[PDB]
C-alpha cells in the first residue's frame, strides 16, 4: 500500500464550435511561389511531395494516372487537420465522424462507377476469382459481396475510431498528474508516460498513408 | 549475407583466407603439405 | 439495475482489443527475421512495419470504441 | 539409403563414392544432418568440422577449411573441400596466439574492407579452438 | 472569379464520375431526419 | 476590410522569414524572430521554426478563450 | 429488463474481432518476410496480402453488425 | 426473462467466428511465405488454399447460425 | 429461471470451436510450405494433411456434443 | 437460483478445451515440414508427433475434467 | 446465492489453462522441425524441450490450484 | 450493489493487458531466429526488439488505466 | 452481494494468463530452433531465454495480482 494511484471525474467534451474557420486554416500553412528558386520553407515541403508522388504513381501507370493528382491532395488535408490537434487547446475536424462519412462515399463511389462507364462487364465480373469449381458458388458471391459494401464504413471508421482514441489518452494520463497531490514520485513517470505517448500521436501522420493507399488498391483493383 | 558482404569482399576471399589461417596452425613436421599448395606460382601482366 | 450491465457490457468490451496486443507483436517480431537475412531496412521492408501496425491498430482501438458507447 | 558419399579435395581423395549414412555439414546457416532423401541443396560450406557416420564401429573425424555440397535429384551427395585437413597434425600452442593477435590488431584498419577481414580471421580461428 | 478556368480543363474531364455528392447529399438529407424523428419522440 | 486582412498576411510573411527580394529572405528576419523562445530553436536556417512556430503560437492562444467559459475552476482568490 | 440485457448483450460480442484483430498481424508480418528472401513483391506478392485482409477484415467487422442488431 | 436470455445466448455464441478470424490470418499468410521460394501456383499450391479457407470458413458461418437459432 | 441458464451456457460453450477454428488454420498452412520445397505430394504429405485435419476437430467436435447435452 | 449456478460452471468450464485443440494444429502441422526435410519419418521424426498430440490433450482433457466435476 | 458464487467464479478460472494447453503444443511443434536438420539429439536439443513443458504445465497448473480455493 | 458492479467490471478488463503477453513471446522470441544467423548485434536488431517491445507492451498499458477508469 | 462479486471478479482476473504461457512456449520453441542451426549456446542465445521467460511472466504474474485485491 505504497502508492496510491488517483483519479478524477470529469466529462471529456468534444465540442462543436465555429469549424469553418477551422478548416480553413491548415490551408494557410502552406504557401506557393511563383519564382524558379524558392525560399528554404517551401523548399522543403516542395521535395516531401516530390517523394510519395512517386509512390502512388508506381503502381497504377495506366491511363488512371490522371486520377492521383488529386489523392495528393488528400494526403496533406488530413495530414495537416491531424497534426495541428496536438497543441494544447486546438480543436481536429476529423475528430467528428460527419466528415469522414462524406470523405468515404464520395470518393468510393467513384470507384465503382469509373470501370462502370467503361468496361461495363468485367469491372464486377471480378466476383470470378477463378476456374470455377462446383461446391462453392453461393457461399462465394454472398461473401466478396458483402465485403465489398464494407469497404466505405470501413474506410471512414477506421479514421474517427482511433485519432480521437488518441485523445483521451493525452486528457486521462495528463489529468491524472494534476490530481496527485498524494505521493510526489509517481508525478514524473506519469509525466513520462505522456512524452513518450505523444511520440506515438505522430502516428497521426502514419494512418493517412492507411487511407491514400487503401483508396489507390480500391482504385487499382477496379481499375 | 553476413558482415564479408556489404564490404566488398566475396567467397573465393574467403576460402584463400580460412585455407591458411588452417594451414599455418599445422604442427611443423607437415609444413611441406602447406607448401604442396603454393598458389603464389602464377604471375598476371596487364594489357596497360 | 441496468448501471451495472452499463458496466460488463463495457467490461467485457475491452477484451477484444486482446487480439491486437499480440498482432502487432507477430509484426514486430517477423520483422526482425526478414532484417537479420537481408540488411536493407531502408527499403520497403521497414515501410510494411507500419502499415501493418496502422492497419491492425485500426482493428485495434474501434474495439474501445463500442466500449464508451456503452457507458456514455 | 542408396547415397553416394564423394568426398574429396585436390591433394588426395577422401571417403569417395561409398554408401555412408550420415554427413555432417559446417555451413553458415548452421549445420545439418543428410538422412537420406534430404532436399536438394546447392549451398557453400563455412570453417568447420565434417562427422561422417557408417557402420563400420565408429566414425570419423576431419575438418574442411571451405567446402560446397550439391546434392542432386537422386540420392547422389557430392562434397568437396580446398583442405579436407585431418585434425591430429595441428598444434595448439601456435594457434591460441593468433585469436589474440587479430583482435589487438582490429583498430587500427583505416579502411572498412580489411575491417571485415580481420572479423573473417577471428571468426576462422574461433572455429579450430572450440574444435581442439 | 478566377477559381475556375485554372481548374476548368480538370472539372468535366473527372466531375462525369466525381461529382456524385448526390448519394451523399441523400445519405445526409435522411440522416438529419431520423435525428429529429427521435427527438420528437423525445 | 478585405484589403486590411489580406495585408496583414502579404506583409507579415515577408517579413517574418522568406520572400533583389527573394535573397533577402535569404538572409531571412528570422535572427529578429529569434530572440522569443531563450536561443534553442537554433535550427531555422531552412527550416524555418520561427516562420512557423508564431500562427501555430497564436492559433492555441486564440482556442484558449473559447475554453475559458467552460473550465472556469477559478476560487475567490488567485492562484500560488 | 429489456434495455439491461441487452447491455451485456452486445458487450460479449464485441470480441468476435479479436480473431481479426490479431489475424491481420500474421499475414502483414508475412510479408514482411516473402519480400524479404524474394524481391518480387510487384506481383502476386502484395496482392496476396490485401486479399488476405480483404477475406479476413469481412469477419471483424463481421460480428459487430451482430451486437449492433441485438442492440437495436 | 425468456427474451433476455436471447439476447446475452447469441452475444457469446458468435464469439465462435473470432476462432476463424485468427486461424485464417495464418493460411493467407503461409501462401506469402511459401510462393516465393516456389513459382507453381497455378497447380495444386493456390488449389491447398481455397480448400483451406473454406473448410476453415465452415467452421466461422456454422458459430454464426448457432447464434440464430437460439435466438428464433 | 431455468431457461435463464440454459440459453447461456449454450453459447458459453460454442466458443469452444474458435479454438478448433484456429488449430484447423495451421494444417493447411503448413502443408502449404511443406509442399513448397518438396513436391512429393501424393505420398504422405496428403494423407498427413487429412489426419492433422480430422484431429483438430475432434477437439471441436467434442465439445459441440457437449454444448447440445446442455440444452438436453 | 440453485441451478443457474450449474450451468455458467458447465459453460464457462467448457470453453478452456478450445486451447488444446488449438495445440494439436501446430505438432501435426510441424510434421509436415519436417518430414519434407529428410525422409527418416518413420523413425523418431512422426514417433515425436504421437508424443506431443498425447500430451497437449492431455492437458485439454484435464480442462474438461472439473466440467464433470463442478456440474456434480 | 452465497453457495452460488463458489461455482461462477472457478469455471470462468479454468480457461486460463487452455492458453498454457496450447503453449505446450508449440514446444514440441519446435523439435519436430528442430531434429530435422541436425541429428543431435539426446543431447540437449531433447533435454531442453522437458524443461519447456514442466515450466508451462506448472503455470497452467497453478491457475486450476486458484480454481480450487475458489471452490473451497 | 455499487460495489458488486464496480469490481466485475475492472477484473473483466485486466484479462486483455495479458493478451499483449502473447506477442512480446513473438517479439523477444523471435529474436532468437535472427541473431544466429547473423550476428550484427549491437546493430537495429536488438534496437528493432525495442520498438517491438515496448510498442507491444503499449497496448497492454494500455487497458490497464481503462480498468482503473472504471473502478472509480 | 458483496459476496456474489468479488469471486467471480478473481476468476475473471485469471483468464489472461493463458496469453502468457501461449506465448512462452515460443520463446524456448525458438531456442529449440536457435541452437539446432548454430551451436551458440553457452554465449547470449540461452540468456535471452532466460530474459524471456523473465520477461513475459511478469506481463502474467501482475496479473494473478489483480486477482488477489478483488479477492482481497
Amino acid at each position: 500500500n505504497e502508492n496510491l494511484f488517483a483519479s478524477f471525474i470529469a466529462p471529456t467534451m468534444m465540442g462543436l464550435p465555429i469549424v469553418t474557420l477551422i478548416i480553413m486554416f491548415p490551408s494557410l500553412l502552406f504557401p506557393t511561389p511563383k519564382r524558379l528558386i524558392n525560399n528554404r520553407t517551401i523548399s522543403i515541403q516542395q521535395w516531401l511531395i516530390q517523394l510519395t508522388s512517386k509512390q502512388m504513381m508506381a503502381i497504377h501507370n495506366q491511363k488512371g494516372q490522371t486520377w492521383s493528382l488529386m489523392l495528393m491532395s488528400l494526403i496533406m488535408f488530413i495530414g495537416s487537420t491531424n497534426i495541428l490537434g496536438l497543441l494544447p487547446h486546438s480543436f481536429t475536424p476529423t475528430t467528428q465522424l460527419s466528415m469522414n462519412l462524406g470523405m468515404a462515399i464520395p470518393l468510393w463511389s467513384a470507384t465503382v462507377f469509373t470501370g462502370f462507364r467503361y468496361k461495363t462487364k468485367t469491372s464486377l465480373a471480378h466476383f470470378l476469382p477463378q476456374g470455377t469449381p462446383a461446391l462453392l458458388i453461393p457461399m462465394l458471391v454472398i461473401i466478396e459481396t458483402i465485403s465489398l459494401f464494407i469497404q466505405p464504413v470501413a474506410l471512414a471508421v477506421r479514421l474517427t475510431a482511433n485519432i480521437t482514441a488518441g485523445h483521451l489518452l493525452i486528457h486521462l494520463i495528463g489529468g491524472a498528474t494534476l490530481a496527485l497531490l498524494n505521493i510526489n514520485t509517481m508525478t514524473a513517470f506519469i509525466t513520462f508516460t505522456i512524452l513518450i505517448l505523444l511520440t506515438i500521436l505522430e502516428f497521426a501522420v502514419a494512418l493517412i498513408q492507411a487511407y491514400v493507399f487503401t483508396l489507390l488498391v480500391s482504385l487499382y483493383l477496379h481499375d | 549475407v553476413a558482415y564479408w558482404r556489404q564490404a566488398g569482399l566475396s567467397y573465393i576471399r574467403y576460402s584463400q583466407i580460412c585455407a591458411k589461417a588452417v594451414r599455418d596452425a599445422l604442427k611443423a613436421e607437415f609444413k611441406a603439405n602447406a607448401e604442396k599448395t603454393s598458389g603464389s606460382n602464377v604471375k598476371i601482366v596487364k594489357v596497360k | 439495475i441496468d448501471t451495472a450491465a452499463k458496466f460488463i457490457g463495457a467490461g467485457a468490451a475491452t477484451v477484444g482489443v486482446a487480439g491486437s496486443g499480440a498482432g502487432i507483436g507477430t509484426v514486430f517480431g517477423s520483422m526482425i527475421i526478414g532484417y537479420a537475412r537481408n540488411p536493407s531496412l531502408k527499403q520497403q521492408l521497414f515501410s510494411y512495419a507500419i502499415l501493418g501496425f496502422a492497419l491492425s491498430e485500426a482493428m485495434g482501438l474501434f474495439c474501445l470504441m463500442v466500449a464508451f458507447l456503452i457507458l456514455f | 539409403g542408396q547415397m553416394s558419399f564423394t568426398f574429396a579435395s585436390p591433394t588426395q581423395v577422401f571417403f569417395n563414392g561409398a554408401n555412408v549414412r550420415q554427413v555432417d555439414v559446417p555451413t553458415q546457416t548452421g549445420a545439418f544432418g543428410i538422412l537420406a532423401s534430404h532436399v536438394p541443396t546447392l549451398q557453400v560450406l563455412r570453417p568447420g568440422l565434417v562427422v561422417v557416420h557408417a557402420e563400420d564401429g565408429t566414425t570419423s573425424k576431419y575438418f574442411v577449411s571451405s567446402g560446397s555440397v550439391t546434392v542432386n535429384a537422386d540420392s547422389s551427395v557430392q562434397l568437396l573441400a580446398e583442405e579436407a585437413v585431418t585434425l591430429d597434425m595441428l598444434d595448439p600452442g601456435v594457434a591460441k596466439a593468433n585469436l589474440e593477435k587479430a583482435q589487438s590488431e582490429l583498430l587500427g584498419a583505416a579502411d572498412e574492407a580489411s575491417r571485415a577481414e580481420i572479423q573473417i580471421r577471428i571468426e576462422a580461428n574461433e572455429a579450430l579452438v572450440k574444435a581442439l | 472569379q478566377f477559381q475556375f478556368t485554372g481548374i476548368k480543363k480538370y472539372f468535366n474531364s473527372y466531375t462525369l464520375t466525381g461529382r456524385m455528392n448526390c448519394v451523399l447529399a441523400t445519405y445526409g438529407g435522411i440522416a438529419l431526419l431520423v435525428l429529429y424523428f427521435k427527438l420528437r419522440s423525445k | 476590410a478585405s484589403v486590411v486582412p489580406l495585408k496583414d498576411r502579404r506583409l507579415l510573411e515577408v517579413k517574418l522569414g522568406e520572400l533583389d527580394f527573394t535573397p533577402s529572405g535569404i538572409a531571412g528576419a528570422f535572427q529578429r524572430g529569434y530572440y522569443r523562445y531563450y536561443n534553442k530553436y537554433v535550427n531555422v536556417k531552412k527550416g524555418s521554426v520561427a516562420g512557423l512556430s508564431m500562427v501555430l503560437a497564436a492559433y492555441v492562444v486564440f482556442n484558449y478563450c473559447r475554453s475559458y467559459k467552460e473550465l472556469k475552476h477559478e476560487r475567490l482568490r488567485k492562484y500560488h
